[PDB]
DNA sequence: GCATGCTCTACTGCTTCGATATCG
DNA sequence: AAGCAGTAGAGCATGC
């Protein structure tokens, strides 16, 4: 689930159809964050925490690599609203 | 609406019969459509660059649409015009562009007009902005497509009904078609007498390059009569002195904007200085008057924003040479107060009887000192094809103060003999023309548009706009045939 | 009525005025009208499709609900949904929108050619992991339709129809372990229907092996024996009592048994207190909102129309706030009383009447239903029950079938079992030992596969079963393949005593293998590897060049010798330089040629991880691991079988979160794999128990370095060293791979705690 | 002293225009 | 500094 959503999120960043890649990216971010919030078993919670704050994929490297782009600001807004 | 963009799809029949033009000292219809589309791009890139355009090729072998239909090539989506979108269309120009076009597009294929109208409807559907008008320009030379069939014909008429239900209106730019263009075989019922080329392609090749702004209101004021009888107006502007767009500072190695930041800091300690620890001064010889940034904006406030009527006045006291500001245009807005239009219309058609004009104090913004302004009424002028040139309302004429006028030195009155007046009346009658309103054109602005076009499309050299505000010295001379020498002999002494 | 036309045109005229100005109101009004009158949406359908790619919210859900009404009366609909990106609106995470998308697919499936159903099917089968049972239920509905309508209706359907059936069958199999009691029951009654699994027991036992799918291996034996004992419940001797005469004559009362999760056991009460298409299981018994306010006519249910309404909105809001206080106080009870009602809610299957003597008048149901009921829980008893049923049914096959059909029954069973053993990745010990136990009993199945059998019971620690199967196959030219795989089975449980009398010179093997085994028997592994690798490059054999299985034996035993010493450089070179041809080695070729997974992969991971754990900074294993986590199968293999390797690897990059997840996964995998080994397989359970100390040392290190008080002083470090220097595997009994794990892990932990900590170094 | 929607207010972005300070 | 479209959530009604 997660890490599949994160790898498809990093794939929707080098794509060719920008503003068509961002809508898919926003849906990936939303479902990902929904799964991460609705977990309560502390074994999978550490896995999801380490995947979200990962350094190869991960939401922080997503908002870093998608920061020279105006099509991705809804994605960055939803990531920063998920992280709070 | 207002924020709604204008969308336009260019549909070009690049099938078979636009590539073997019958003259060879003339221009093939594929090149005619390509030149037309490129002129519309260059016109709209600085006329109204928020509009959306697209070009689609059907009757071509290879396809690049979203549904992967047979023989529809979408070269560009609906998007704002750019330099690269004109440079991509540059390749299919001239007698060589056909050959550049064949090897990567296709040609002569079977098609279905239902599927090309389907792809155009999908292009209009995939747009996330709001659109005012949606149009499809059809560049075609064959009338009666799908002439071997009728299932294709009725499906095409059905899908045009599907298009016109959603608000999309196509129009055909018919090309030559030796044998006339019979508009009634297929293209009188699909769209909203034999022909030659057209009456729209030729004036569509005329690049206008003049910016067009939408009808915003610039002010929404309340016109008060004493304190009680308030009506709502809008203060529009109909002449506005078009400027050139301002430059953008770039970074020379990258050509990206550079995010200017200005700060104030004191040279004593080099500490960042807020807006709260400065004041404003004026030095008069030795006195120093020191107000604050709040108190310098208190000096200007006199009234509340709006128009305070102060009586009425015949137009004979409104001198034509009393001009300081370009006039505005008031108009009743019947949504901030109800019956505003009725009181406006009664006041309008009752100041239209005599030559009376309402006098006002005009405060456009908040902390703005008042101006005396003269609300001259005006009727409307229109024709039977409902083109109106003067809208109804008042024209808001700014009147100068005592210190806006200036005095002249003493000048002797040296009148003329009626021989001189009658021989100058012939001179002014010889040179008479008709001033329309918009015959002339800003040369500095036009040359800026031409230079920007030629530097973004990197063509070969900047085109020069032919000047129009310049006088024609030889034509004025030959018009005034052998008259000015005897006139200056009769009014000017034989010397110098 | 006549007044249809002038009214529907009036409603359509108002909606036509809506659809250009405010589309937000146009689709709300159209949705409300075509909740009840769907033929109005026929004239607005292209203008619904036009507006559909614009809205992104609830309004697109309303647009799709308008589409859903007119799906049968629409001709193409796939090209319109494909232009409007239907596959990407199905992946929008919203349960109402996904339910209406799947309902649109379900209504438009009988008008789809296979080439577009195959494009729709790839996002449909992603709903296995969906949290809502409603979307999963709709997915199973459309896959059941695909299974019923794509079972080859003609002579040979195309590749598209065959792949469609294969994908639907995979997900329909996988829905037999679905985590919802009733979705699993729907799928189980789907499979247990007469038209899919037959009613003949000899042909149901053959059709059962079609629905295997390596995902469901922990559950396959209980599922198979459930499908097989279905047919007892429709026999004319099933409710009949099994013995018609009691022991003596006594009357029997009715005994109801109190089984409620409040007095679960006798121990939790101090003393005396102040009191003196079908969802059906054959085992546990036989068991939007509208704005119009007018959305019974009797003699008792119309006195509640005598109602008062308090006009004290302040007091009413106070009562509602106090009500919500009471609900918040009762949730605190319910979210504990439901976690207690989960682990003591037992069901009873029999009838239980009591008398003066034991009542030997049980039905056949009173023995069959607790038998299947416990086979559903315990996998060992499911293994025994499946072995008994399979052997009994093939024994009673003899009177029906003659010889021409028995042989191509057993050929099909041999093909099926070879498929099982060649595609299993989770080498579940009851499953592997079950299908290698039912193969020994029947002589037509003794020709199973020598290398699959050897790899299977080496990976599941079930080596006695494979030894018995291979020896019974060598009973009944020497079969050097079976001799070498039997020797590879014997070598891994020790047993060099048996290994001496195998590699004589009558089976064709060389002398170098016997000399290397004789050296390896006295634990002289360096002299064993010295001649194993010597025999692996020698091409001048003066009595025949050796067969391939013998060279594979030399390769595996030389890797074992390098693992047994400590030689990690030779181990990674020997495991690595046989999967790649050139000098740069491509580690991701290890996942093809399935020999490589059971042969080179554990030594590859182990050698590279040991070199990482002591010093060297070659980051070539982490790249392989992160690249292998992309696959849905390789991730299952890695986090099921290694996970302690993975926990240490993620500890090496200071990722103590993923290491927490992987060590908890490793402990759960230990418990599940340990308790499924049969109880008289000692030294299989001993080697499964030898690995728990390294798991708990990793867990203890994670728990030590997580608390911040432990890094403060040297008191908790001195206590940790004081317990680590008294906690060892035993000398003479635990081998050197256990010792090397404990000591290398402990040295790496001490180096990490040292570099994190601020005479500590002399102590460590 | 709580839970759920609904209305509608207040804010942002973009764009035009006008007032002010500055430069050849 | 103001028009003008677009939206998000603040504040409040309401619940029997
Ligand atoms: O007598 P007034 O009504 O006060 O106006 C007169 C005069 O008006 P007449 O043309 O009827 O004589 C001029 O009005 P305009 O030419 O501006 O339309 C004006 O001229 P200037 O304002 O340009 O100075 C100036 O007369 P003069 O030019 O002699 O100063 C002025 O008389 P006042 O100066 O007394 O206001």
């Amino acid at each position: 689930g997660v890490r599949c959503s994160l790898l498809r999120l990093q794939e929707t960043l080098s794509a060719a159809d920008r503003c068509g890649a961002a809508l898919a990216g926003h849906q990936l971010i939303r479902g990902l964050g929904q799964e991460c919030v609705l977990s309560s078993s502390p074994a999978v919670l550490a896995l999801q925490t380490s995947l979200v704050f990962s350094r190869d994929f991960g939401l922080l490297v997503f908002v870093r690599k998608s920061l020279n782009s105006i099509e991705f600001r809804e994605c960055r807004e939803e990531i920063l609203k998920f992280l709070c | 609406k207002y924020s709604g963009r204008d969308s336009l799809i260019f549909l070009v029949d690049a099938s078979k019969a636009m590539f073997e033009s019958q003259s060879e000292d003339e221009l093939t219809p594929f090149d005619m459509s390509i030149q037309c589309i490129q002129s519309v791009y260059i016109s709209k890139i600085i006329s109204s660059d928020r509009d959306l355009l697209a070009v689609v090729f059907y009757g071509t072998e290879k396809d690049k649409n979203s549904v992967n239909f047979k023989n529809i090539y979408v070269l560009q989506e609906l998007d704002n015009p750019g330099a690269k979108r004109i440079l991509e269309l540059d390749q299919f120009k001239g007698q060589q562009g056909q050959k550049r076009f064949q090897d990567m597009m296709g040609h002569g294929s079977d098609y279905s007009l239902s599927e090309v109208l389907w792809v155009c409807a999908n292009l209009f559907s995939d747009v996330q902005f709001k659109m005012s008008h949606k149009r499809i320009m059809l560049f075609t030379n064959e009338d009666n497509p799908h002439g071997n069939d009728s299932a294709k014909a009725s499906r095409a008429r059905t899908k045009a009904g599907d298009l016109r239900d959603t608000g999309i209106f196509l129009d055909l730019m018919h090309l030559k078609k030796p044998g006339g263009f019979d508009i009634s075989l297929f293209y009188r019922d699909i769209i909203s007498v034999h022909f030659e080329e057209s009456s729209k392609l030729e004036d569509l090749l005329r690049k206008v390059r003049a910016k067009e702004t939408r009808k915003r209101a610039l002010s929404r004021l309340k016109l008060k009569l004493n304190k009680d009888i308030v009506i709502s107006v809008g203060i529009y502007n109909l002449v506005q002195k078009a400027l050139k767009p301002p430059p953008i500072k770039l970074y020379r190695e990258t050509n990206e904007p550079v995010k200017t930041k200005t700060r104030t800091f004191n040279t004593s300690t080099g500490g960042l200085l807020l807006p709260s620890d400065t004041k404003r001064s004026q030095i008069y010889g030795s006195r120093q008057i020191i107000l604050e940034k709040e108190e310098t904006e208190e000096l200007k406030r006199f009234d509340d924003p709006g128009l305070m009527l102060m009586g009425f006045k015949p137009l004979v006291l409104l001198k034509k040479h009393h001009y300081l500001r370009p006039s505005l245009f008031v108009y009743p807005e019947e949504s901030l107060v109800i019956g505003s239009s009725t009181l406006f219309s009664a006041l309008l058609i009752k100041c239209l009887e005599k030559e009376v004009a309402a006098l006002c104090r005009y405060t456009p913004r908040r902390n703005i000192p008042p101006y005396f302004v003269a609300l001259v009424p005006q009727e409307e002028e229109l024709d039977d094809q409902k083109i109106q040139v003067t809208p109804p309302g008042f024209q808001l004429v700014f009147l100068p103060f005592a210190d806006d006028k200036r005095k002249m030195p003493f000048t002797e009155k040296i009148m003329a003999t009626p021989e001189q007046v009658g021989k100058m009346k012939a001179i002014v009658e010889k040179l008479r023309f008709t001033y329309r309103s918009d015959s002339f054109e800003n040369p500095v602005l036009q040359q800026h548009f031409r230079n920007l076009e030629a530097l973004a499309l990197d063509l070969m050299e900047p085109e020069q706009a032919v000047d129009l505000t310049l006088p024609k010295v030889e034509a004025m001379n030959k018009r005034l045939g052998s008259l000015v020498d005897e006139f200056k002999e009769l009014v000017y002494p034989p010397d110098y | 009525n006549i007044l249809e036309e002038s009214l529907c045109e009036l409603v359509a005229k108002q909606l036509k005025q809506h659809q250009n100005t405010m589309e937000d109101k146009f689709i709300v009004c159209l949705n409300k009208v075509t909740k009840s009158f769907p033929p109005l949406a026929d004239r607005f359908m292209n203008a619904v499709f036009f507006l559909l790619p614009k809205f992104h919210g609830v309004l697109k859900t309303l647009c799709l609900e308008v589409v859903l009404c007119r799906v049968e009366g629409m001709t193409e609909l796939y090209f319109q949904l494909k232009s409007k990106d239907f596959v990407q609106v199905m992946r929008h995470r919203d349960d109402e929108r996904q339910k209406v998308c799947l309902d649109i697919i379900y209504k438009m499936m009988p008008k789809l050619k296979p080439v577009e159903l195959r494009e729709l099917l790839n996002p449909v089968v992603e709903f296995v992991s969906h949290p809502s049972t409603t979307c999963r239920e709709q997915m199973y509905n459309i896959l059941m339709w695909i299974h019923d309508n794509y079972r080859d209706p003609e002579s040979e359907t195309d590749n598209d129809s065959q792949e469609i059936f294969k994908l639907a069958k995979d997900v329909l199999i996988q829905g037999l372990i679905d985590e919802n009691p009733g979705l699993q029951l729907i799928i189980r009654n789907f499979w247990s229907h007469e038209t899919r699994l037959p009613s003949n027991t000899l042909d149901r036992l053959l059709a059962l092996n079609s629905l295997y799918s390596p995902k469901i291996e922990v559950h396959f034996l209980s599922l198979a024996t459930n499908f097989l004992l279905e047919m007892t419940s429709m026999s004319p001797d099933y409710p009949n009592p099994m013995f018609e005469h009691p022991l003596s004559e006594c009357e029997f009362q009715e005994y109801t048994i109190d089984s409620d999760w409040r007095f679960r056991s006798t121990v939790l009460t101090p003393m005396f207190v102040e009191t003196q298409r079908s969802s059906f299981d054959w085992l546990t018994g036989s068991s939007s909102d509208s704005l119009l306010f007018a959305h019974a006519a009797g003699r008792t249910d119309l006195l509640r129309l005598r109602r008062r309404f308090m006009r004290d909105q302040e007091k009413l809001s106070l009562m509602y706030a106090r009500k919500g206080v009471a609900e918040q106080k009762r949730e605190k009870e319910i979210k504990s009383e439901l976690k207690m009602k989960q682990d003591a809610q037992v069901v009873l299957y029999r009838s239980y009447r009591h008398g003066d003597l034991p009542d030997i008048q049980i039905k056949h149901s009173s023995l069959i239903t607790p038998l299947q009921a416990v086979a559903q829980r315990d996998p060992i008893i499911a293994k025994q029950l499946f072995s008994s049923l399979f052997s009994g049914i093939l024994k009673e096959m003899d009177k029906f079938k003659t010889l021409s059909e028995k042989n191509n029954i057993t050929q099909k069973l041999l093909q099926d079992f070879n498929r099982f053993l060649n595609t299993t990745f989770s080498f579940f010990p009851p499953f592997v030992s079950c299908i290698q136990d039912i193969s020994c009993q029947h002589a037509a199945l003794l020709s199973l596969d020598p290398a699959a059998v050897s790899a299977g019971c080496l990976a599941s620690l079930q080596q006695p079963v494979g030894i018995r199967l291979l020896e019974e196959a060598l009973l009944r030219p020497p079969d050097v393949l079976r001799w070498v795989e039997l020797a590879k089975l014997y070598r891994s449980i020790g047993e060099y005593d048996v290994l001496r009398g195998i590699f004589t010179s009558e089976i064709g093997t060389k002398q170098i293998t016997q000399s290397a085994l004789l050296a390896e028997a006295r634990s002289d592994y360096s002299e064993a590897a010295k001649q194993y690798d010597e025999a692996l490059n020698k091409q001048d054999w003066v009595d025949g060049e050796p067969t391939e299985a013998e060279k594979d034996f030399w390769e595996l035993a030389s890797l074992d010798c390098y693992n047994h010493l400590a030689e990690w450089k030779s181990l990674e070179y020997c495991s690595t330089a046989s999967i790649d041809s050139e000098n740069p080695p491509d580690l991701n070729k290890i996942w093809s040629e399935p020999f490589y997974q059971e042969t080179y992969l554990p030594y590859m991971i182990r050698s590279k991880l040991k070199l990482l754990l002591q010093g060297e900074a070659d980051q070539s294993l982490l790249t392989f691991i992160d690249k292998a986590m992309h696959g849905e199968l390789q991730k299952a293999i890695l986090e099921l079988h290694y996970s302690q390797e993975l926990s240490l690897l993620y500890l090496l990059q200071d990722d103590v979160d993923r290491a927490k997840y992987y060590i908890q996964n490793g402990i759960q995998s230990f418990m599940q794999n340990y308790s499924s080994i049969d109880v008289l397989l000692h030294q299989s359970r001993l080697t499964k128990l030898q690995s728990v100390q390294a798991l708990t040392e990793i867990q203890e290190f994670i728990s030590f370095i997580s608390k911040q008080g432990n890094l403060s002083s040297q008191v908790p470090l001195k206590r940790l060293l004081n317990t680590w220097t008294n906690r060892y595997p035993d000398a003479k009994m635990d081998p050197m791979n256990i010792w090397d794990d404990i000591i290398t892990n402990r040295c790496f932990f001490l180096s990490k705690i040292e570099e994190k900590l601020t005479d500590i170094s002399s102590l460590i």
